[PDB]
């Protein structure tokens, strides 16, 4: 029930790497995963991976395992049930095939069968 | 796992609800000098607060229960949240805040629903 | 990708639509959960239905889900004018990821 | 209607018997200075008298009950009054006076009728 | 026969087990001067020790029971004695000594066996 603001549209060229931010608020950051999903021109949407700010655990698709740098900071507590977090994302071998809009998404629940499901999303970032 | 007294304070309402006896044990035992009267005042306070919770369980037909099911249907005015977004999302701490206002109302509904239930059982056995 | 949807379907105000979502035995359906997402063009998505038939918070009771041994269905009862968008499905388990679908554009022109 | 604490004191035994939780709530909460020791003595007295009534309900198999049905058949020596001339004629105040003598006897009958009932249930489940 | 308070102390465990209410009655009533504070300290001590036994009965699903049957199977490590050589041979005094070590273990088993039993009953009534 909070915002997940992201970075700006940083357009580079193939070969380089790009780091996109995702600063959270209005909710306990360490209680939900942070999913990363992209919708490029050439395919539809593709799920990249999520990371658990609490456990530090990371699970990402084999199509992006050897490309994605997925790290998180540690929440700065605001109130008892509110904090402010930050999630980072990078890509290694960047090309023009990877041009699209990228988002971060907060997990759906804290338990059950839909724990990590991308429920609360950011706004998007335009790549190369 | 054994988390300890209030160990599941930050866990979800479903997780903590399996560790009820943990918090139930230490509610009565624990986890004319100055200290003499200071301790006696605390020993009486612990009993009074304990019997008040037991008194409410008794007049709700829940005496002896840790998880007790009732007859009062959940008014969505109290909280219009889904079942899966409560027991697997919220912590009992958050829940007690969101139901702060309506708590006194539920406590009355659970009372007459028990005096009418046993009044009905007195008629079911009048034959 | 492997999760083939319903290409494209049209509709009309007051009526109900139905989007398919099927794939091979490797990503559908009896051994996986199905989530549905309302995805405006390159913008902020919206979770509609998770775990086959369970609706997200704030989702209108119009939307309903159903999963068979072969295909999952998303119905949109009583079409309202603000429904024209692309709908994507995802196959997932508890400890996995979202295997998104090919998309289904829905038109309400009426 | 809500008559209040002891509101049905002058009403018939049947009417008052539907307003039991009213009197059950305020039995434990209410409706070294001089006052300090005077209040502590009262806080302990309230608990002792409460647990004594609860102790009797426990050894009668009535713990948690407001209306409790038993196995002791009503001896007409205690009161040879008809059912309709009691619950729709008398007040609990009058009734407590007419059964003043026989009250201690009934309290014993309700006790062994419970220790034999559970001794029997221990045999019913011995198979 | 009526043996009295602790009358069956030297009798067999089976005989004494029929005289439970005898010992259950006198556990709470009985069979700033010097005496004033000396008596107040005793009146509070009697309640605390009583509610502790009641607290254990409550979290074992035995609240209100004198003879209570459970789900914990008897580990022969605790005592490898035959049934007929216990209830018709031993006295509760001897028995409490032989089970001195294992008593704290049984008390925990009787607790989770109740929180899992009601957690199961919450599912049996979820339909
Ligand atoms: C404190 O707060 C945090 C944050 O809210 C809580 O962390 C969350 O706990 C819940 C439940 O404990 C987690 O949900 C479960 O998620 C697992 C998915 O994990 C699986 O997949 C991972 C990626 O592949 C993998 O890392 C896991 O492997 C183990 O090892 C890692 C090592 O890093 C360890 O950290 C993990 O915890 C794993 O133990 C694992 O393979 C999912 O499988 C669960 O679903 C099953 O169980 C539920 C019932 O609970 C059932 O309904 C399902 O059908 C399925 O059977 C479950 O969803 C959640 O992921 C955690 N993280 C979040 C929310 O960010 C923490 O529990 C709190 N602790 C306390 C004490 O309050
Ligand atoms: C919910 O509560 C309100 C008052 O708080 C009451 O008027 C209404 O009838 C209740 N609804 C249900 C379904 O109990
Ligand atoms: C309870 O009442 C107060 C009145 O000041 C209100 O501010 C608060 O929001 C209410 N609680 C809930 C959960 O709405
Ligand atoms: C009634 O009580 C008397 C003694 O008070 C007793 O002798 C008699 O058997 C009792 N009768 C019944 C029917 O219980
Ligand atoms: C109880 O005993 C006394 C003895 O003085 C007697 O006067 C009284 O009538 C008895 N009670 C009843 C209800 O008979
Ligand atoms: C008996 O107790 C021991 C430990 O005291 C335990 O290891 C064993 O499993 C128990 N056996 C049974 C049958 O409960
Ligand atoms: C309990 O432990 C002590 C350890 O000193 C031992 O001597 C005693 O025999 C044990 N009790 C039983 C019944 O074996």
């Amino acid at each position: 029930q909070g915002q997940l603001v992201q970075s700006g549209a940083t357009t580079t060229k193939p070969g380089s790497s790009v780091k996109i931010s995702c600063k959270t608020s209005g909710y306990r950051f360490n209680f939900y995963h942070i999913n990363w999903i992209r919708q490029t021109a050439g395919r539809g949407p593709e799920w990249m991976g999520w990371i658990s700010p609490y456990s530090g655990d990371k699970n990402l698709a084999p199509a992006f395992q050897d490309r994605v740098n997925m790290t998180t900071d540690t929440e700065v507590p605001v109130t008892s049930f509110t904090s402010t977090g930050a999630a980072y994302m990078e890509i290694r071998n960047l090309t023009s095939d990877d041009t699209g809009t990228y988002f971060c998404a907060k997990g759906l629940l804290r338990d059950g069968s839909s724990t990590w499901l991308p429920y609360l999303w950011g706004q998007g970032t335009l790549l190369t | 796992v054994f988390l300890g007294f209030l160990g599941a304070a930050g866990s979800t309402m479903g997780a903590a609800s399996m560790t009820l006896t943990v918090q139930a044990r230490n509610l009565l035992s624990g986890i004319l000098t100055v200290w003499g009267i200071k301790q006696l005042q605390a020993r009486v306070l612990a009993v009074e607060r304990y019997l008040r919770d037991q008194q409410l369980l008794g007049i709700w037909g829940c005496s002896g229960k840790l998880i007790c099911c009732t007859n009062v249907p959940w008014n969505s005015s109290w909280s219009n949240r889904n079942l899966s977004e409560i027991w697997d999302n919220m912590t009992w701490l958050q829940w007690d805040k969101e139901i702060s206002n309506y708590t006194q109302i539920i406590y009355g509904l659970l009372e007459e629903s028990q005096n009418q239930q046993e009044k009905n059982e007195q008629d079911l056995l009048a034959l | 990708s492997v999760l083939t949807q319903s290409a494209s379907v049209s509709g009309s105000l007051g009526q109900s639509v139905t989007i398919s979502c099927t794939g091979p035995n490797s990503v559908c359906c009896s051994h996986k959960s199905i989530s549905w997402y309302q995805w405006p063009p390159g913008r902020a998505p919206t979770l509609i239905i998770y775990e086959d038939n369970e609706r997200a918070p704030g989702i209108s009771p119009r939307f309903s889900g159903y999963k068979s041994y072969w295909s999952a269905y998303l119905t949109i009862s009583d079409l309202r004018p603000e429904d024209e968008t692309t709908y994507y499905c995802c196959s997932y388990t508890h400890n996995s990821g979202c295997v998104f679908g090919t998309g289904t554009k829905v038109s309400v022109l009426g």
